[PDB]
């Protein structure tokens, strides 16, 4: 999808 | 006080691209404005000086500020490992709009993304805390060195950054 | 963001009927968006091509989406089995609105209803993600196809379907 | 009633 | 989706008052709605047609639907012995709104009550589903027969009902 | 009071 | 103190049938306790004298306690219309507990039934106060009088009752 | 059911 | 409905003063304005006929009510010892609200309180259910007796009370 | 109480296999007990005879109850179309335990299973309500007519079923 | 403080 | 995955 | 009742 | 920690009766003993020197402390007008048990009552603090002036009080 | 209510500056608005006369009150050593506004702040009673004593203080 | 940060 | 009281 | 239920060192379990053979899963990018035990550990899932390449994987 | 510290 | 793991009094145990080498660790200016136990306390994170120059600190 994370980077 | 102001001066491997100037609202999240001014300036002795944008998604956000892996993993704040959401008063308005990164709440490190556009569904889980001032149109042109998944194909950095006012 | 664009190629009983098209709200929902495109385009190899609506009933709504068990039980999401609720942040607000059927709070899969009326007391419990652009002519002719049970008189088929923009 | 389910449609 | 509209033919004992009409919100709580259509006609089998109000208090409302026991402590739904609150979309707002009896949360059964002044204080534990259309005469008429104690000094009767649209 | 039960109808 | 005795003179149909006696847990429900000595012994002008036992369920329990409506609707405690659940410390262990009947939480009143097995699905939903002393076989006796959904075939009453000690 | 209550007995 | 009214006729040291009138919101909290139209009739055998007022703090409220110990530790309700807070619909807006005094949440009996000012630190702690109509300067004339700590230097009375409409 | 036993007779492809009895928990769980009870006597003029085990996977359990739509997407209860949790005091403890299918919180029907293994993951989330008491070897029969997804290779059916005691 | 209680009295 | 449902049968 | 309050004495 | 240890000398109208002492129990509740054990000493100016017991309920405990107003609406802790409740890791487990009245949560102030009974129905409302050491004799021979509803027929009296070790 | 007024003299070093005044926000706050009135006025024998300002932050605040410790680790209130947060009706609107200092919930004691700016991010965890109403003049040339990290370069002093109506 | 503590003055 | 704080000592 | 066995063959720079066997605990987390036996089979067409322990921490546990990308940041499980927390009834108790890596609640992807201490701070916050059978030395010999940091002082590698049984 | 974490390890 | 062990060696006015162990519980804290451990051997930069204990209060506890401020408003973590409550799995069992003082929720430092006795009100409000190994006999010594406020008569002194295993 579209999430802005540090590490696990999600869709 | 006024709100201060920060400085990027952006480069696209190593040649100088442009500046981008934000508004750090100081007024709302003071602490949240304040780690990122000081990792601006580099005054407690690290910071993002040097260090590069390593996920930008064109239509979407630019994402940086992990100046100690240059991959998403890394990056410290100023009050150490991680710290705490302070508020969300703030929305994700529109481009322009500077936000914190982070893995899951409470996660506040050095990462953080400038959008460019309205991203109403990060409201509430990302501490929005500054604003494109300047260079919209910078941020604009390193949008093309991004992709849908993220990766940069070219090295854009911060070549030089630091507080205006 | 530009909301992408779909499009659906609708059948009855094998013979084409016309397209119907959809504007996909990414701007608010993108992780919902993005499964219904890329399962309307068959990026990931399957998907809603040569599916059936297998639901429709007159005055409500017409439900698909089922592509792996073509009668409500089926379908999968490109993220897995299932995925979450993204949020409740738009309204079953009038006919041509596009939500996603569930079984329960998190259970978003392949499956959706393009409305046919107001469908407020959907609200908050099935996610709202895009609406007819064009075509809703289509969606008319195919609702009278369905009856109280949600039955369906002739086999309404999404013979082709895709991106557009 | 009128519900859009995956499996148990209810009244 | 057209609201359904219902008629009371309702008898003091035993004669002819008047009839009462009534929309139905099947646009807000639709189940809500679809009970109280089909004990009106009694196409399951039992409904209200021959039903009493046993509860009247004149300046609040008049309760009846208690088709089984004909004191408060009957009824049942055409979705079993109880039903859950659909929503409390609509509020308690004037004279004429049609709301259901309980016995607390989720104990929706066929006992409903005609209002006949804002009863507010009931917002949120009763849930609104429809309206006085016509009529209202002929409940301010029924109202006359309650006391202050709910009984009524005569048999207030729904000699006939069913679906006008 | 002013309530509208089903069964034990309370002031 | 000790915990305080009460007892009820059962009649079927008038003619005598036994004694039953009740400790009342004073200790752990007090107020609970008091409410049904006091409602015993008729002190304050109204009690269980000449009530009767509206509905008799065998293998379950035998209930009572509705001095006002003899049929589920009525009762009142010595504390005014209904009083909280004091707590739910006693379970329901067996035959010859008493507890107490009610309309969901906080709604005690009079009414109270003497189980006559191990009711354990009521734990933590019905106040348990008591516990038959000496009589079971005299509630085993009233059971025969009931019927599965309740209705009693004599008239089962409480022709006198107060308070041994 | 098989429950004990005042007004709305229930299953 | 059409909101009951009861007046007042307040006495100083035995000397008529004059007559307060009050609205009773019945509309908002019916349960709450029908225990103090109830107190003030006497009607059920008790009430406020010949109480005092206790606790008049100047530029606050005038506190009456506890017609069983006449000192704030007393008084009954016509439901039992006490009852719970209806709602909190109402704000306290200005001098002359009526509203309810407690012990907490859900201990209403008889004590009341005329507000001589706005107090909105007691919004959503205390059940506002009416309003002075007619003499506010009666209100006015028993507060010069009061003090900074209540105690009152003559001995302010309902002499007498009752409903008007 | 003494708990109620069902049988089943168990055909395989149409042709008498035996007998498998089972003991219903109604001192635990008596609704969830009453439902199966009764949709086995067939007594209300629906239930489980001519009904089939759609579902069945070895080393786990059996899937049966859907006497109306014969795939798991069916079935009703006596109470009407679904009924609450009744609690989770019993737990899955091993073969023979016979607990209720639901599609998530408060939905049981029709549908149960019998386990032929511990399944201590579905403490909490189904209603167990009952154990085999005699026929083990005949549920152990029909285990190996099942696959790893549920399907069956013969069509495995109540033949007749009903009360013993 | 300016309470209204039925017992207790609070600053 | 090994779990009992009505309707969406899940992994 | 039997409550140890400081104030309101209830039941 | 040594618990400390306190003592009463209780006088009956004016006629020495004998010396109470107590445990007090700081080291599970040092804040609460310690406000009991200064208002013993009278240390800090005020305290329960020459305080009555003003409610006493044989079978039940006698209350006091009350050096305000020696009616129950007074006393005030050492640490201001209340205190919150500290924990409630002791248990109300028979005669002698020390423990604080209270008017609801976090309202300790110096009221207190000692137990002449098990009154578990009070475990977790009010913290108990101390247990009778030496002289339950001397608090039963209390008991006996005082009545159902605790009113005390002599004036029981704390003559002196202080601190052994 | 007539909202209170109070006064303090500040003295740098030990030269007069100037008087500063406020309203107490009594009519939302009267509690908390009491605690400061009467610690100005020092009528219960302590109070803020000779206390200094020992954390002033330019753009920010000046926080004082610490009559006992003089360093931000002392104070108390009227009340005694802590009171709860009283509510939080009001916000911090701007330059000027009064608010108390405290530990974390329910920790108000004697210190309090003058905000030099809108400082929205304490709004609900900080209780705001008063405004300053003439000479912010004066509380901006207090501002200049002060540093990044609070501490200040002359004795900030209230060398009087007390109610002017 | 801009806090207004008693005691643990923080960032 | 007996507690063990890092600025506000109560009591 | 038997539960199944996997093994991994591990490798040191290609230096095979041994073989390490496993427990699944399909009885108590069936879903959790399957994922990874799937995975150490590669049947889904992908999985753990060739991947590497990334993180190896003496005295703590052995890391690894992450067959994407090697570091931490990737691996997918069988029902998708990631899958809810099944349960926590299994706890950390020793050396041997599996456990899901995660990042933070219903993350669970294909990263596990192996531990090699009890680790009983992680109860409840990562789902514990097999245990060691055969190979424990072979564990503590890759336990001896890892660092107070994680990193690996050579490439520990799955050389092959699957299933015994 | 000692966590187990995929992407963002933290002390 | 096996887990570390740190020394104190104390000083009183400048004159070595003697040495203090400490098992520090790293199975069940590891990050609580962790900091306190290097900030033991200084090996961050700073630490406790030097540093005094500013409140000891016999029978309870020595409290030490604000190496910043040396009165308790200071000290900071390896971790930032504080750190969360990593759980309360250990409890304040009697004397020797080292735990954590705070500032409330999530506010831990480099302050600690070393029990002189059970301290069970502390439990589930400080994290346990050690215990007294050798050299109780010095905290005992310690002890004697505190007081009933904490004020030390003599500056207790960490003169020397490290780790032994």
């Amino acid at each position: 999808x579209l999430l802005v994370t540090a590490g696990l980077v999600l869709a | 006080m006024v709100n201060p102001t920060v400085f990027f001066d952006i480069a696209v491997d190593g040649e100088p691209l442009g500046r981008v100037s934000f508004e750090l609202f100081a007024d709302k999240v003071p602490k949240t404005a304040e780690n990122f001014r000081a990792l601006s300036t580099g005054e407690k002795g690290f910071g993002y000086k040097g260090s590069c944008f390593h996920r930008i998604i064109p239509g979407f956000m630019c994402q940086g500020g992990d100046f100690t892996r240059h991959n998403g993993t890394g990056g410290k704040s100023i009050y150490g490992e991680k710290f705490e959401d302070e508020n969300f008063i703030l929305k994700h308005t529109g481009p322009g709009i500077l936000s914190m990164a982070n893995a899951g709440p409470n996660t506040n490190g050095s990462q953080f993304f400038i959008c460019t556009a309205k991203t109403e569904w990060l409201d509430g889980k990302h501490v929005v805390f500054g604003k494109v001032k300047e260079g919209m149109n910078i941020v604009e042109a390193m949008e093309r060195f991004g992709s849908r998944n993220g990766k940069t194909s070219k090295k854009i950095t911060i070549a030089d950054c630091g507080q205006l006012e």
